[PDB]
């Protein structure tokens, strides 16, 4: 029973962390695209 | 969970800072222009 | 010269918009992969439901309840992947 | 018997310490979830 | 600085609460060992 | 709250009252963060 | 709490000094101009 619970706990913990890491990386990539479009684009346009 | 939560707090703080500092009223004016453009295509579909 | 500055700024914007195309293509792949995951989890949930129907046909209610507990775990896992997929869909549309 | 009793007292003290310090209420909540899962399989066997 | 004083006080409290966990674990072992003693004495009383 | 609903479904009113005490502590903590948030909102608007 | 209270008393004394020494009547005249500007936008919305 301890082994069955241990493997379930490990499997759930790893898969939840892995999908959270993937969604965090996607979310920060979308945010970083707003930072480059806002910071580089408006500065370049205003300078032109 | 501690390392994941530290990166989640960085992404949430980054997301708050982007919407708080740069969520300007002009984006709602662009959304009103996009809605007005959608109404013009519905009027074109009605005319057709 | 302001003409050279604005031309260089527009050249730098070509590199940035190519990075945004790469970020869209990545986000498209992540939404399609989490769809693929929840699709196969729900197909395995159907296999476990048919394993319960076979167990009930044999009269093994113990095996039927265990097979239904596998179905419950898989459909809850597919709902977690649907929740993650909703974040990938909105991010994909935001980048688009 | 003295050497055996010394190891028995070590194992009994270890067993007391584990159940006393870490026999948390959440293990009874997990046992209630396992009993509830068993009732759901009996309801599935009744439905079949 | 009062922030550094209260942070250090809370760090010192982590060491103290870990000593209290060790004292609980010891006390749990002592109650389990005196239960084990009276349990075996009552089993010997049945043998007599 | 759902842990209390599960406890009441199992007939464990002791666990239900404990789970409701966790709910009370969390909602009071959220009201403290709402009070702090009101100070951050007025400061944010003052700086804006 | 002593270090925190000393910084709270510094921030409260600073906040009193700012509002007491420099809370000039012209800020109420600016608030009346902002209210008058808001009424002119409500009259423009009524005219539209």
């Amino acid at each position: 029973r301890n082994l069955a619970a241990l493997e379930a706990k490990i499997s759930e913990a790893k898969t939840k962390k892995n999908m959270l890491q993937a969604r965090a990386k996607a979310a920060k990539a979308n945010a970083e695209l707003q930072q480059t479009l806002g910071g580089l684009g408006t500065s370049s346009a205003t300078s032109a | 969970f501690e390392r994941m939560e530290n990166k989640v707090l960085d992404m949430e703080a980054t997301s708050q800072a982007a919407g708080e500092l740069a969520g300007f009223g002009i984006e709602n004016q662009f959304a009103q222009l996009e809605a007005s453009s959608g109404v013009e295509d519905e009027l074109a579909a009605l005319k057709a | 010269d302001p003409e050279k500055v604005l031309e260089q700024a527009v050249i730098d914007m070509q590199e940035d918009l190519v990075q945004l195309r790469q970020a869209v293509a990545r986000t498209i792949a992540e939404e399609k992969r989490t769809e693929q995951r929840l699709n196969q989890d729900t197909q395995e949930a159907k296999k476990w439901e048919d394993r319960a129907k076979l167990a009930l046909t044999n009269g093994e209610e113990n095996l039927a309840r265990e097979a239904l507990a596998r179905k419950k775990s898989l459909t809850d896992t597919a709902a977690a992947y649907q929740t993650q997929l909703a974040q990938q869909r909105t991010m994909s549309e935001n980048l688009r």
